[PDB]
């Protein structure tokens, strides 16, 4: 009865954002093709502003993020570093990503903008990468490198992520230290989203396939395991993947999403009209909730 | 085509009598005379005398570590505006004379300055395992101390009181401060995806509605539990089987000691959202509070009075 | 005889009234009645400068909005501006709005001006700022974000002199200390409030602003900081005087015009409260006084001459200044443009204060009675009259443009206190009143 709210499935994976990636790859293992519907959206469609969304008709409640979702449908060494783990590719791992995909416009811009065209509206791709593009710039910083013999610092920064995520056995029925059952999803969506692009301009790549066996292991298996041919087969909406965007299909939804998007970037009276705005989307979700605001 | 600069030499000898210095000024003599290093942190002005822990987080692990370094050094209020770097926690070599005084020493070469015996195990790789918690107290910990100090109207009285009162003196600057601090912790609060990563317009989520005060209270509470799971595995106390404290235990005790000190209040406990303090004190069966009380053993033996 | 009716367009007859009420034996009077309603109506702002005329018995309004560009001098020999001005709102009413980013050493500027005349009188010009501003101060290393707004007062009376009561309350954020600052800078970053409430007279008794050859110029102002009834943060009492001078002996009237100059000046911390007794918190570095540069004591740098902390100059309380001009003219050339010689020697001594008095109080020593801080007033005008003082001279080649006095002089310093940084040759000066 549940129905999430993820990216486009450009690249061959369901998405290109790991947060929604891991979500789908989640609810495909744990629920069945009878449940969910994968309804493919954009971030400014949803109350919540934050992508990955559940909505459970049974309460009607929205839920945004990754962590909250799986708050949902729910030694001790073992939980202890998947907490430990969770918390650790949610920072340091996503702004590894960052470093390529999303700010170097040498690797931005031959791939990733039309993967990020093929599953947008027709007015809209005018201003949300913009808006996802600094945000992964954001979270790109505190790393010191931008878009770029100045080229160890690279293989240095993919390590201090890489070998904390090594000796982890990420996926097999013995090893190291067996993590849980849903943050190795999360791990596969990141190192996917990491390894499987084309990436015209590739550097993490050649490091990956050619220091860590593990983890091209791990992500081929998983991706050969629970999503064959691309995902296809997962239970999209009614018509289908680009059919999935027709709750919000309307010429004047999409024009409304456009206006605001144009209008909260106005250089004075922008920032106010964007804080109200997301107070009264933060209010209308905690409505949903069962909750009572002001 | 670069020649060098006039060669009359006939320029020099002029300046006739030069005299004695000038004899710094009043400001300048007191506050920073100087016997001692001179660490300037967050602190309070009465703590400034006999080196109370800071209320600052980020200045309280580098105090620590200093003390636990077998340094002796003052402590000094400041307000984040007179350091090398944007963050304040910075260091200050005592003056060779009355008209000079070396370069300041950053947040970041504090533990390379201090060396006498040992200072090896206060900066080194940690092992591969222990970074995977050490990315679950720089970022789950010290999201859920920023939501719950600057972004919460029932801790509006001890932001007040610790940040915006010793600075101005003045209500009409008091207000811009407090707002300017709020933006600033919204938006640093708001970039970890533990709180929040929602996407508006090419600026910054700077707002007490872009992070959620659910997913930040959680992420920290399965934080402090991991860590009391991570510390049941000890043996000697502390964090790695090692028998003083390295840079974890002061990593972690910087938002312990605070989180037992400010935010730890009993008032009606039906809002549900139990004090940082409480759950500190809670994790697993106490493991945490034991361990901040065993930190104020090698870092404050001679001070008495903490828990509140 | 013909009350007034004419040129009444925009301007209201009730401020045209009292201008010239008594209009009230025969074969001068009005002559001399007609000189002084033009000489009135010419220190007002409204009426066209063209056509400021009046037929004998028996112009228009000048604009509504003047932009302009503009670039005004400041000492700093960068600047611009792109004023906003209404020539009239009710009566003789004003506004204005300046946006001088001033290139080299401020960085921004927004002043919402408004200015009236009060009480059909056209010069109590009770002026109604709003500022804002970012200067960059590269001698002390730090910059200073003014963020204040004040209630001004003048009054120029009929004999030169003029008069002000203004009302500050400023913001004064040090935030630039990132480059090698010295820790009297660290330890004075911070905020304040400095509302305060200063006097400036000034009796400009002489012919050629930019170049005096025969008047004198007495300029006194009075600040008084945060006490009793305004209060603050800062609390401190200031003063400074000026007193010009210039005077041709003889040969033709070829212009000689040996001139000197002075200046004095005291900072005197206070309480915080209706007393004169009870603490007393030192100055700040934002309250002290700089003394050097091309224009107030050349030879030195634009803010050498104090007591310095290495390489950042911070104030002191109290100084004085002197100089010498000669001003000869240029050889075989006559009362020509204003480009002229000149000789100077330029003297003037700057120390800060300090207790060396009392050592009972042990801890918390910022906080000094009257007693102790006016001991130390006396021991700080003690050591400014023993030794010479800095005493550097030095030639310049003068240019009294219309507003500014371009200089580019060559000087020496003589005498020094070891760490002052004084200049030597070829520096290029700039601004409205020189020493």
């Amino acid at each position: 009865a549940v129905q999430l709210h993820v990216w486009g499935p450009a690249f061959g994976l369901p998405s290109i954002d790991a947060e929604c990636l891991a979500a789908i790859a989640y609810l495909a293992q744990t629920l069945g093709s009878a449940d969910y519907q994968l309804i493919q959206s954009s971030p400014s469609a949803v109350p919540t502003q934050h992508l990955p969304t559940l909505y459970d008709s049974r309460t009607s409640t929205w839920i945004g993020g990754f962590t909250s979702i799986t708050a949902h449908l729910h030694a001790a060494s073992a939980t202890a570093d998947g907490t430990a783990y969770t918390a650790f590719l949610s920072a340091h791992a996503a702004p590894l990503l960052a470093l390529s995909l999303y700010v170097s416009s040498a690797n931005y811009g031959a791939a990733t903008r039309p993967a990020y065209s093929a599953v947008l509206p027709l007015p809209l791709p005018w201003t949300e990468p913009p808006a996802v593009r600094a945000a992964m710039a954001r979270r790109a910083a505190h790393l010191g490198l931008s878009s770029l013999k100045s080229r160890i610092r690279l293989e240095e920064a993919a390590r201090e992520v890489l070998d904390v995520l090594a000796e982890v056995d990420w996926a097999a029925g013995g090893g190291g230290r067996q993590v849980a059952a849903e943050v190795r999803c999360l791990a596969f969506g990141y190192l996917a989203l990491m390894l499987l692009p084309d990436v015209p301009r590739p550097w993490l790549r050649e490091i990956m396939e050619g220091r860590y066996p593990a983890l091209c292991t791990f992500v081929r298996d998983f991706r050969a395991r629970v999503f064959p041919q691309g995902g296809k087969l997962l239970p999209w909406a009614d018509g289908g993947a680009q059919a999935s965007a027709s709750a919000s299909a309307s010429a004047s939804a999409v024009a409304l999403r456009f206006v605001r998007a144009v209008m909260a970037e106005v250089p004075l009276v922008g920032e106010w009209w964007s804080r109200w705005w997301t107070a009264r989307k933060k209010r209308e979700v905690l409505a949903s909730k069962g909750a009572k605001p002001a | 085509m670069q020649i060098p600069r006039p060669l009359q030499r006939l320029f020099d000898y002029f300046p006739l009598r030069i005299y004695e210095p000038n004899e710094l000024p009043e400001r300048s003599q007191q506050l920073t005379s100087g016997d001692l290093p001179t660490l300037y942190v967050f602190s309070t002005d009465s703590d400034a005398r006999l080196g109370l822990p800071s209320f600052n987080p980020g200045c309280l692990k580098w105090q620590t570590l200093l003390r636990l370094a077998n340094l002796d050094f003052r402590i000094l209020p400041s307000t984040n505006h007179s350091s090398p770097t944007g963050s304040l926690p910075f260091l200050l070599p005592p003056r060779t004379s009355p008209t000079a005084s070396p370069a300041p020493i950053p947040a970041s070469g504090l533990l390379s300055f201090a060396r006498d015996l040992d200072l090896g195990h206060l900066d080194a790789d940690l092992p591969p395992r222990a970074q995977a918690y050490l990315a679950l107290i720089t970022h789950s910990l010290r999201n859920a101390w920023l939501c719950a100090l600057y972004l919460d109207p029932t801790h509006d009285a001890l932001l007040r009181r610790l940040y915006v009162d010793p600075a101005s003196s003045s209500r009409a600057v008091r207000a811009a401060l407090l707002h300017q601090l709020r933006r600033a912790a919204a938006e640093q609060v708001a970039t970890a995806s533990s709180g929040g990563g929602k996407i508006v317009s090419l600026a910054p989520v700077d707002s007490a509605d872009g992070i959620d005060e659910e997913a930040v209270y959680r992420s920290a509470r399965d934080a402090l539990d991991a860590l009391a799971s991570l510390l049941r595995e000890s043996e000697t106390a502390w964090f790695f089987g090692t028998e003083r404290p390295g840079s974890f235990d002061a990593a972690l005790f910087s938002y312990t000691h605070l989180m037992v000190e400010y935010m730890s209040e009993e008032t009606e406990s039906a809002k549900g959202r139990v004090s940082l303090g409480r759950m500190v004190k809670e994790a697993g069966n106490g493991e945490l509070a034991e361990h901040r009380e065993r930190m104020l053993g090698v870092a404050w033996p001679e001070w008495d009075g903490y828990r509140r | 005889s013909t009350l007034e009716v004419h040129g009444a367009t925009n301007t209201r007859r009730s401020l045209l009234d009292q201008i010239f009420k008594p209009v009230l034996t025969t074969l001068g009077q009005v002559l001399d009645r007609v000189g002084a309603a033009t000489k009135k109506l010419a220190r007002f702002d409204i009426f066209k400068e063209e056509g400021f005329g009046v037929f004998l018995s028996e112009v228009k309004e000048k604009s509504r909005l003047v932009f302009s560009a503009g670039t005004d001098f400041g000492n700093a020999e960068g600047s611009a501006y792109t004023n906003a001005v209404v020539r009239n709102i009710f009566g003789g009413a004003e506004t204005l709005t300046v946006n001088a980013s001033t290139g080299t050493r401020t960085r921004s500027a927004y002043n919402a001006t408004f200015s009236t005349p009060i009480n059909g009188n056209p010069d109590l010009r009770l002026s109604v700022e709003a500022l804002r501003s970012a200067t960059q101060k590269p001698w002390a290393s730090h910059e200073e974000h003014l963020t204040g707004a004040n209630l001004r007062l003048a009054w120029l009376t009929e004999k030169g002199d003029t008069h002000a009561l203004a009302y500050s309350s400023v913001w004064r954020q040090l935030t630039g200390l990132a480059p090698t600052a010295s820790p009297t800078v660290r330890a004075d970053a911070g905020d304040s409030l400095k509302s305060s409430l200063t006097h400036t007279f000034t009796r400009d008794r002489r012919d050629n602003p930019m170049l005096p050859q025969s008047g004198y110029l007495f300029r006194s102002v009075s600040e008084l900081a945060g006490w009793g009834p305004l209060n603050g943060d800062v609390s401190f009492a200031k003063t400074e005087v000026e007193a010009s001078g210039a005077l041709p002996v003889a040969i033709g009237k070829s212009g000689v015009s040996v001139g000197g100059g002075l200046r004095l000046g005291v900072l005197y911390p206070l309480p915080l409260g209706y007393s004169l007794t009870g603490a007393a918190q030192p100055s700040r570095i934002n309250d002290r006084f700089q003394l050097g540069g091309p224009n107030d004591v050349r030879g030195f740098k634009i803010g050498g001459l104090g007591p310095h902390d290495g390489v950042d100059a911070v104030g002191g309380d109290v100084f004085a200044a002197g100089s010498v001009n000669a001003l000869l003219p240029l050889p075989r050339t006559g009362p020509d443009s204003p480009l002229r010689l000149q000789l100077y020697a330029n003297a003037g001594r700057l120390v800060a204060l300090n207790s060396k008095g009392t050592d009972k109080e042990g801890k918390e020593g910022l906080a000094m009675d009257s007693a102790a801080v006016f001991k130390g007033v006396k021991s700080a005008v003690g050591k400014l009259t023993n030794g010479i003082p800095s005493l550097a001279a030095g030639v310049g080649l003068v240019y009294a443009h219309p507003v500014a006095r371009f200089e580019l002089n060559f000087s020496l310093p003589l005498v020094l206190r070891r760490g002052e940084e004084g200049r030597k040759g070829l520096q290029v000066g700039v601004g409205i009143s020189f020493l």
